[PDB]
RNA sequence: ACCAAGGGUUCCAGUCCAACGUUAAUCGGGGCUGGGUGAGUCGACCCCUAAGGCGAGGCCGAAAGGCGUAGUCGAUGGGAAAAUGGUUAAUAUUCCAUUACUUCUGUGUAAUGCGAUGAGAGGACGGAGAAGGCUAAAUCAGCCUGGCGUUGGUUGUCCAGGUGAAAGGAUGUAGGCAUGUAUCUUAGGCAAAUCCGGGGUACUCUAUGCUGAGAUCUGAAAGUGGUUGAUGCCAUGCUUCCAGGAAAAGUCUCUAAGCUUCAGUUACACAGGAAUCGUACCCGAAACCGACACAGGUGGUCAGGUCGAGUAGACCAAGGCGCUUGAGAGAACUCUGCUGAAGGAACUAGGCAAAAUGGUACCGUAACUUCGGGAGAAGGUACGCUGUUGUUGGUGAUUGAGCUGACGACAGCCGCAGAAACCAGGCCGCUGCAACUGUUUAUUAAAAACAUAGCACUCUGCAAACACGAAAGUGGACGUAUAGGGUGUGAUGCCUGCCCGGUGCUGGAAGGUUAAUUGAUGGGGUUA
RNA sequence: GGGUAAGUUCCGACCUGCACGAAUGGCAUAAUGAUGGCGGCGCUGUCUCCAGCAGAGGCUCAGUGAAAUCGAAAUCGCUG
RNA sequence: GCGGG
RNA sequence: CGCAACCA
């Protein structure tokens, strides 16, 4: 059986990396709310 | 003409090939060639904006000379070659000056012709000239419609209008439609027939060769639930509707032109 | 056996056995302590661009924001160069040995026109099909070394092992492509050009050039010949067909501006440089995705021997393993197999499942047909080993020796059986549906459903109809009525009757009715 | 009417079409189909009617060690 | 509430 | 008999 995981590392980073959550404006919200609640990894 | 291919397996029994002798065998002139990628049908958004468009072969784009404004200077005719994204062929001009065009080509138009352009030029097919200097009754094909844009009507693969006589400032045409319009005196149209002719004499046989082309399947909208098409619903099979589109517009005589800004140049309607 | 992706120390050594390991463990991919990844040539970075993204100005939008020009990113594609042996417990095209190659700087020596953000060439590209010439590889013979066999024989027409070194450098062959050359000229190439393109002549076609495998030479104890022979090289070639098959830089030609005896350019010698990052280990896997040391999934590369058409199949090579609970017993019953008297579908909803057929050559084959088919229709005969005698194909030492491929007859011998095991079509008659190849309910439905080539109706004259968007704009289409959109039917043959009263659609326009707007009149309220 | 010893299915006709019918096409049609129905030849453990044998379990010994369920139990038959 | 016949 | 008109 095939899995819907199926990792690719650069595929990650585009999709949900700190530049691509900085290039709009509900992404600097998702990580104000991380920064809020205290996360300790902002990111993927 | 039209050969007919033998029965040895059932996707061969139906086809039918338009065959031209005198086609060039070779590549096409590089300097005027240029790249054409395929869309699907979809637009800036990315949506679906044409359905049943994807797929066929990689074709280049072959920068055709529409507009014709190299008047004076005389050409010939060097070869006629295939062109993948008309149902004409087009012919490879070399000028006196030593330049290099591609035009539609006409019907009679082999290899080693003379083509002229301008309002000096003699009355032969292949030459463009203005409506003002065409004698009454001619045939013609490449006609524009605005001054200096290029040839916009009677384009493809055996087109061709009928100039049917001027008066005041406006040519009286009538148009592969059946339509009769108006267009200035001051456009330009070029003399004879579009070259291909027997095109719509060729038969597909299978549903491959239309993939080839870029056609994708089009599905009966009978054949649908409710919730895609409004003739979609029923136990068996069942239309209780008059015809439709996918977004509902009337598909059986209902007129849908909408235009008028345009409706002084229509002389006669094609329905008249 | 090896790469990419993914993982992240699992790699190697010493030491320990609580937990972890479906059992114990002294062992381990477990715990603890140390060690281990070496590059101008491999890769990444770097130069270049595809789809696509972002986008100074700009257009649009209550705000938030959307799109897009110049640009700038983005490989999965284009762009320099290294081979053969040895060494570590663990790295090696990286270290070492030998022999190379590429590209930049300096300092010099001789010559003299160099020069783009411009123009041109090139890079530059499809599917299929073969024929030839090679090489890798395999195999046999010769040659060197060793042997003389627990049991008949084995000093030979015996047995075993070994034995064919690369990149690079010099030469230039088979094959492939284009007719080439001086002079005069020139409505073109964003302006110029000596260059590309177009014309005028004369001389040429066993002439000019270009490219390009291999072999030979060199590198360099035995170390030589044959046969077979690529999916590799010539080959980004040749033939053929229609569905007509990326871009940009590196590179080459030419001048513009710009200095102008300087700079730049190019020929050589000497002297130096080529940074940074990755490199261990796992790959049909116990280290990746599946909660597990999980019978699943996971792109690409290599891949020997006998027989064989074969990468199928049986048995083996190199290499790697016996799959992390065992030991006994040999009940019913369950699973997976093998054989079975006489009968042969009587079983069952149903021949479900099993049994059966199976290769090569030759003989032979019905209705019907769209003339291709049906058809491997159906059915039949031969096939092993030994000997003798015939034709032929390839290669070719000294015309043709040696090795090798295909086909015949005769004669004999053995068995129940010669297609020997593995491998390997069951077939025929009547009939409904859908013409056919194809698609579909990931995980109870593969079909008569969907699509299809062909047929028809209708819309659409181009700033097209139509669709997406709030708009800007975008697709249709760099298309133009033999084109494009919607709707029904569904190859082909013969065909497709009657009804316009109902609802739609198309046309018509004299009358009736009817909105905002306009406000003629009439009535009232207030008081001089 | 045919096929079987025997045929609610099958094939061929009849027409009394509850309630066919001509591009939501009508009637056929070579070839094709892991498509629906019916009949044959071969072959058989499908069956009459099951027997023997081989491997993996079952069972016994040693080691490790679940599951759903569960008000509590001192948890028999028959007739009412 | 407008025109009918 | 057609067109247009009520929100107890
Ligand atoms: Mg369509
Ligand atoms: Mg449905
Ligand atoms: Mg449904
Ligand atoms: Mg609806
Ligand atoms: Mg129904
Ligand atoms: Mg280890
Ligand atoms: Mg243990
Ligand atoms: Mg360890
Ligand atoms: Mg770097
Ligand atoms: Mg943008
Ligand atoms: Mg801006
Ligand atoms: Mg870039
Ligand atoms: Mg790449
Ligand atoms: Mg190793
Ligand atoms: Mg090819
Ligand atoms: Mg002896
Ligand atoms: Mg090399
Ligand atoms: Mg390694
Ligand atoms: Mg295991
Ligand atoms: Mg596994
Ligand atoms: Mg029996
Ligand atoms: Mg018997
Ligand atoms: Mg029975
Ligand atoms: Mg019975
Ligand atoms: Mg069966
Ligand atoms: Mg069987
Ligand atoms: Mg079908
Ligand atoms: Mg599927
Ligand atoms: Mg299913
Ligand atoms: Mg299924
Ligand atoms: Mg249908
Ligand atoms: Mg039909
Ligand atoms: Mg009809
Ligand atoms: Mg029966
Ligand atoms: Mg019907
Ligand atoms: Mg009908
Ligand atoms: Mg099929
Ligand atoms: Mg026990």
């Amino acid at each position: 059986m095939k899995r819907t995981f199926q990792p690719s590392e650069l595929k990650r980073k585009r999709v949900h990396g700190f530049r691509a959550r900085m290039a709009t404006k509900a992404g600097r919200q998702v990580l104000a709310r991380r920064r809020a609640k205290g996360r300790h990894s902002l990111t993927v | 003409p039209i050969q007919k291919c033998k029965p040895t397996s059932p996707g061969r029994r139906f086809v039918e090939k338009v065959v031209h002798d005198h086609l060039h065998k070779g590549a096409p002139y590089a300097p005027l060639v240029e790249a054409k990628k395929r869309t699907g049908g979809r637009n800036n958004n990315g949506h679906i904006t044409t359905r049943h468009v994807g797929g066929g072969h990689k074709q280049h784009y072959r920068i055709v000379d529409f507009k014709r404004n190299k008047d004076g200077v005389p050409a010939v005719v060097e070869r006629i070659e295939y062109d993948p994204s008309r149902t004409a062929h087009i012919a490879l001009l070399k000028y006196a000056d030593g330049e290099r065009r591609y035009i539609i080509a006409p019907k009679g138009l082999r290899a080693g012709d003379k083509v002229q352009s301008g309002n000096d030029a003699p009355i032969r097919p292949g030459n463009c000239l203005p409506l003002r200097n065409m004698p009454i009754g001619s045939t013609l094909h490449n006609v524009e419609l605005k001054i200096g844009k290029g040839a916009q009507l009677a384009r493809s693969a055996g087109a061709s209008v009928q100039l049917l006589g001027r008066d005041g400032s406006y040519a009286i045409i009538r148009l592969r439609s059946g339509e009769m319009r108006k267009v200035h005196v001051e456009c330009r149209a070029v003399i004879g027939e579009v070259s291909n002719q027997e095109n719509n004499l060729r038969s597909l046989g299978k549903a491959g060769a239309a993939r080839w082309r870029g056609v994708r399947p089009t599905v009966r909208g009978m054949a649908m639930n409710p919730i895609d098409h409004p003739h979609g619903g029923g136990e068996g099979r069942n239309k209780g509707i008059q015809p439709v589109s996918p977004w509902g517009q009337k598909a059986k005589g209902y007129k849908t032109r909408t235009n008028k800004r345009t409706t002084k140049m229509i002389i006669r309607d094609r329905r008249v």
